[PDB]
């Protein structure tokens, strides 16, 4: 199990880029790339409902630092109360690790392409 | 908090932007090749 | 403390496309000029 | 020519100024063969055509604009 | 004589290609050459596809 409304995306991210100062090296940038990724759901959430990303995502941000509770996340329905646990949105975890998953080895195979060829149809 | 205040009409002007940026940075791709001491002379 | 601010990261991170391009046209690795860049400029007030 | 560098001080030196004949198909003294050239024919030539390579190896990219 | 033409005849049927010269053999190494071009940035764990 898993609460949606764009908390996961923003528990997952802060993660890797603790890992980037760690390794540091010349995969220091790759967990950097990996982590702005996953900032974009949240930040596609306040667009649609005509909020400022930017002012969403540093409150999500800084809450995870503050405290260790997950459940915050982005409310499209504005009804207050950013804990998923009020609100009860529940999403599969099945469904969200696949995200990540079908992601990340699609573009394993896309940066592999050099030269393309295409026929005239 | 949504449903208020006002709402994005007529997107179409944030798209020309994007080509116009993606349009410009094109042309900086090639002469980027000429930079410094290490660049290359182009032949036109 | 502005989303001003937040514009004049980028504007920074646009200036360093100069001396990455210095390091492509040369062979040698961008990244580890640049750890060295910011290194030496660190202590050092110019000419490096 | 590999051993006229190495040829040294002592003329008896010889091993340079050779050639090759290709009506006869041997190796002899191009002096006593009649056939010299000027220096500064070989000056000219080797600056002249160093230009055209090097100005050749410096292009990255052609761009060939459509008459109008 | 059957006619003021007189057609001068051709060894090979219209349409072959030629050959000897020089550079025949040079034509053949070039194909190969630009076929290896496509090959050699995908040798290797980093290469390409």
């Amino acid at each position: 199990v898993v609460y949606g409304g764009g908390a996961a995306e923003v528990t997952m991210s802060l993660a890797v880029s603790e890992e980037a100062d760690k390794q540091r090296g010349i995969d220091q940038y790759a967990f950097r790339g990996f982590a702005q990724a996953l900032d974009t759901i949240p930040m596609t959430l306040a667009e649609n409902s005509g909020l400022d990303p930017i002012g969403t995502l540093s409150t999500l941000k800084s809450k995870q630092l503050k405290e260790k509770i997950s459940n915050i996340g982005v409310d499209c329905l504005g009804y207050g109360s950013n804990d998923m646990k009020e609100l009860f949105v529940v999403d599969p975890f099945i469904g969200k690790k696949q995200q990540i998953l079908l992601a990340t080895q699609l573009c394993r195979m896309i940066l592999k392409i050099d030269n393309v060829i295409i026929s005239g149809k | 908090v949504p449903s208020n205040a006002t709402f994005k009409n007529k997107e179409k002007p944030q798209e020309v932007r994007k080509a116009n940026i993606i349009a410009a940075r094109s042309v900086a791709d090639a002469i980027r090749t000429s930079l410094g001491p290490k660049g290359m002379d182009k032949m036109i | 403390e502005g989303v001003q601010a937040f514009i004049w990261q980028e504007f920074a991170s646009a200036l360093e496309v100069i001396p990455t391009t210095l390091a492509e046209n040369a062979g040698l690795n961008s990244i580890k000029v640049v750890t060295e860049l910011r290194s030496k400029h660190e202590n050092g007030e110019l000419n490096d | 020519h590999a051993a006229s560098q190495m040829a040294k001080p002592e003329k008896r030196r010889s091993y340079r100024n050779y050639g090759l004949d290709l009506i006869r198909g041997k190796i002899v003294d191009e002096i006593h063969a009649g056939v010299l050239e000027p220096t500064i024919s070989k000056v000219k030539s080797l600056k002249s055509a160093l230009e055209a390579c090097v100005a050749i190896l410096r292009i990255d990219t052609m761009i060939t604009v459509d008459p109008e | 004589n059957f006619g003021s033409q007189t057609p001068t005849i051709v060894v090979l049927k219209e349409g072959t290609d030629a050959s000897q010269g020089k550079g025949q053999i040079i034509s053949n190494i070039n194909a190969c050459v630009a076929v290896q071009e496509a090959l050699k940035p995908t040798l290797g764990p980093l290469g390409s596809d």
